[PDB]
């Protein structure tokens, strides 16, 4: 049934039209805090701001602003924090938020450098023996181990609140081949990654919301969260034909502007959910099929 | 240059 709508949209060639429909219908809420002059150097992009009503507040008295938004999906029963790629001066804020919000996973969908341009600060440590200290926020971050696959890397990090000496294990899911304003290689590559995030428990209600970012935190991350929410909805109602993807995206856009940055990203989200539905509808084998088609394993020596 | 969508 959702397939019918997709095929119909494909055959008619109106993805750009449906996408501009969404853009016109999208919530427009104020972003006053984000626009204050004292926050200018806390925003990566002038055209990407969190709404005042859903922004994450840092628990600090000096300045509580971080370019991050809480996407709370009541019906799906999941929350996500969508944020920009941290700036050199906001890496401390970023890990502060992770701590305060009790997040267990960070999903990164960009590379620090793309097309010879810096898109995100190196906010995590690359070598076990070179930990990072964020003094402004009294936090220490250490690389424990990493698992490098062909198009993504999972990293196990330890976050330490120096004040209380309490420590937490953060999982870092880094999608390394997803270009800005582009789409993943295949549905299998995207879904294999998504279900790796799910299998880690990072999305369990027993934790804070997962943090999802890219460079701006709306395009690739919007694609990621949209697909995950629709698949949750499909599992709860059990009826795939009930889930209206466009309605879900508009809901999400009440909490952060610009989610899904291209019509092709919108088209891909449909593809991903339709394919992912195979798992919802009870095909145990399909998860191994995604792993093969993703070619995640690297070549030995 | 300081805009996400150009
Ligand atoms: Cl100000
Ligand atoms: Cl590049
Ligand atoms: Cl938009
Ligand atoms: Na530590
Ligand atoms: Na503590």
């Amino acid at each position: 049934e959702m397939e019918k709508e997709f095929e119909q949209i494909d055959k008619s060639g109106s993805w750009a039209a449906i996408y501009q429909d969404i853009r016109h219908e999208a919530s427009d809420f104020p972003c006053r805090v984000a626009k204050l002059p004292k926050n200018k150097n806390r925003n990566r992009y002038r055209d990407v701001s969190p709404f005042d009503h859903s922004r994450i507040k840092l628990h600090q008295e000096d300045n509580d602003y971080i370019n991050a938004s809480l996407i709370k999906m009541e019906e799906a029963q999941r929350s996500y924090i969508l944020t920009q790629g941290p700036l050199p001066n906001t890496c401390g804020h970023f890990w502060e938020m992770v701590w305060e919000q009790k997040s267990r996973g960070v999903v990164m969908l960009n590379r620090v450098m793309e097309k010879g341009s810096l898109k995100c600060a190196q906010y995590w440590p690359q070598k076990e023996e070179k930990e990072m200290i964020f003094e402004d926020t009294n936090l220490k971050l250490t690389l424990i181990s990493e698992d490098i696959k062909s198009y993504y890397t999972v990293r196990q990090l330890e976050l330490e609140n120096l004040t209380t000496q309490e420590t937490r294990e953060i999982l870092h899911f880094h999608y390394t081949t997803w270009p800005a304003f582009g789409v993943p290689e295949s549905p299998a590559s995207f879904l294999n990654f998504l279900f790796k995030v799910r299998e880690s428990g990072s999305l369990s209600p027993e934790h804070g919301p997962v943090v999802v970012h890219a460079s701006a935190g709306i395009g690739r991350s919007g694609t990621f969260c949209l697909a995950d929410t629709c698949l949750l909805l499909m599992d709860k109602r059990k009826d795939p034909s009930s889930v209206d993807i466009k309605k879900v995206l508009l809901e999400m856009r009440k909490f952060r502007m610009g989610l899904i940055a291209t019509a092709d990203q919108l088209r891909f989200s449909y593809l991903a959910v339709i394919e992912g539905a195979k798992f919802i509808m009870g095909d145990s084998s399909v998860q191994d099929q995604w792993k093969e088609l993703s070619h995640e394993d690297l070549e030995p020596a | 240059k300081e805009y996400y969508k150009v």
